[PDB]
């Protein structure tokens, strides 16, 4: 939630893909900021 | 006039050596673990 | 003039730190580990 939304605000490449290993999760990945 | 000129000539070579050391800055943060701060 | 000439110095010198700066960036880049990022 709040690492992705930190990870892919800097770029950092191999966290987002270990936080998208989990397939099917569209919700947290079109999730909002407040 | 020359005064001006030659003082712009040096700012923008700092302002572009300010992109080259901001991009790198980026790159850091691109490539740097954390663990404690999660 | 010595306005503008007294802002040559200032600027010559602020150009001359981002220096040892940007040098000094350049260092960390070159000494710290990276395990996650790879």
């Amino acid at each position: 939630k709040s690492p992705l939304h930190f990870a892919a605000s800097y770029g950092r490449i191999n966290t987002c893909q270990r936080l998208l290993q989990d397939i099917s999760d569209t919700r947290l990945l079109n999730e909002g900021d407040l | 006039e020359m005064e001006i000129l030659k003082q712009k000539y040096r700012l923008k070579d700092l302002t572009f050596l300010l992109e080259k050391q901001h991009e790198l800055i980026k790159l850091i943060i691109q490539k740097m673990e954390i663990i404690s701060e999660t």
